């Protein structure tokens, strides 16, 4: 756990752009992003 | 141990409170039966 | 060549690319009144000066990681790679750590690192890392080398995070090359010798009159003008000039006779520059131009050398002494020498 922490937090681009980064807010606006995308099917694959 | 503090800092930092409430509530709708490959 | 001993002030450099253009910071503090850190731009000092007085640190003890654990449960060393140092400021006499409290929002991952007056606690100390694939861990560290500082608690690189406005470090998980540049060593400085990057006095030795500014008693323009006073001034704050030496690196070397320097009042601030339009002023370092403030001392009056020496690499030589030293302040564009005259008119002269 405490090797998997360190690269993780050494790699910040593991996580989620929506939830870590300068950009999306966090994980609460990321999945509501997700159950929005799921639910308008214009941005998934016909 | 206090690496173990550390690292439950660090999880803190990543991952606030008030996101992980907020992400629990959400409600689900419980249906005619649905899809599983949703929410 | 020369390896990092411990007790010596050097100072955490780096460089930054901004506008496609190159520029080189300190990690600097001012301590008293504000506890985190800055930064200093130590490139570009021909219009503005740095401030080396809160650019440099110390290194008060170096020990190994284990070694600072048996201590927590509980000469001049050299400093090797996988040490956890420690770093003292030289001023503000606090050491610099890192602070629990997060003041950019931006990277919500980070700390903020600062001054502190206790020691204790692994929230303090500092471990270097190799930066490079020529060195690896456990090899000695010398001038100019690029290292990585890493926190023991908070395990965080002293990033220096980019922003629109506020270039301001933290300890974040992203490596950041910090070159290490000495200012003294901590050689055989014998008590009475002149070293640079001091602040001192300027006495006579037969008149005791001192260099100093008009006192608080008026405003800024009657306290920008130059001259000569005796008395209880001598023991006051506002007749103590400060030598600045050009280079950054070796800044507290011994002062050689015909090296350019800025002197600086810090009583208020401001650098001491010759206008040739009329006497010497005090003008702010947003612009103090090298070619009006660097002055230089002489043994003699004469113009035999000028173009002689422009670097040296080391803490130099035992020269000016404070005690027995008759030096001639000279400048470097117009070349000028001190004269005191009897400009005070004839009606308060005694008194004033």
């Amino acid at each position: 756990a405490n090797v998997v922490v360190r690269l993780l937090i050494r790699r910040p681009e593991c996580f989620g752009p929506a939830l870590r980064g300068e950009g999306g807010n966090g994980l609460l606006a990321a999945m509501e992003e997700a159950i929005k995308i799921a639910e308008d099917p214009s941005r998934d694959g016909p | 141990k206090g690496e173990a503090i550390r690292i439950r800092s660090i999880l803190r930092s990543l991952i606030p409170l008030g996101d992980l409430v907020g992400v629990i509530s959400i409600a689900f709708q419980m249906p005619e039966p649905d899809m599983s490959a949703g929410f | 060549i020369q390896f990092l001993r411990t007790d010596d002030e050097v100072v955490l450099q780096c460089t930054a690319t901004i506008h496609k253009e190159q520029q080189k910071l300190c990690l600097a503090a001012e301590g008293f009144g504000n506890r985190l850190c800055f930064l200093e731009s130590t490139s570009n000092s021909k219009n503005v000066p740095p401030d080396l007085s809160i650019c440099t640190f110390v290194l008060e003890q170096s020990l190994s990681v284990r070694a600072l654990q048996e201590m927590l449960a509980n000469g001049h060393r050299t400093l090797l790679y996988g040490h956890a140092i420690l770093l003292r400021h030289s001023y503000s006499g606090m050491y610099l750590c890192c602070l629990s409290t997060s003041r950019s929002s931006t990277d919500k991952l980070a700390f903020d690192v600062g001054l502190q007056e206790d020691t204790t606690g692994e929230a303090c100390w500092w471990t270097i890392h190799p930066a490079s694939k020529q060195r690896s861990e456990g090899e000695k560290v010398r001038v100019g080398d690029d290292l990585i500082l890493v926190s023991v608690s908070s395990e965080r690189y002293l990033h220096l995070s980019y922003g629109n406005s506020s270039w301001h470090v933290d300890a974040a998980f992203q490596q950041t090359l910090w070159s290490v540049a000495p200012i003294s060593s901590g050689s055989e400085a014998a008590q009475g010798y002149l070293i640079g990057g001091d602040v001192l006095r300027l006495l006579h030795g037969h008149m005791d009159e001192c260099l100093t500014v008009p006192s608080g008693e008026h405003g800024e323009e009657q306290r920008r003008t130059v001259h000569y006073e005796g008395g209880a001034v001598s023991v006051h704050a506002r007749s103590l000039w400060r030598l600045e030496t050009l280079r950054v690196a070796w800044s507290g070397s011994h002062i050689r006779w015909g090296q350019p320097f800025r002197l600086r009042h810090v009583t208020t601030g401001k650098y001491l520059s010759l206008m040739e339009d009329k006497n010497l002023l005090l003008m702010d370092k947003e612009k103090a131009d090298v070619k009006s403030t660097a002055f230089a001392f002489r043994s003699s009056k004469e113009k035999l050398d000028v173009g002689v020496r422009k670097e040296v690499d080391g803490m130099g030589t035992s020269e000016i002494k404070y005690g027995d030293s008759i030096c001639y302040i000279q400048h470097v564009d117009t070349g000028l020498w001190l004269t005191y005259q009897a400009v005070d008119v004839k009606s308060a002269r005694m008194g004033s």
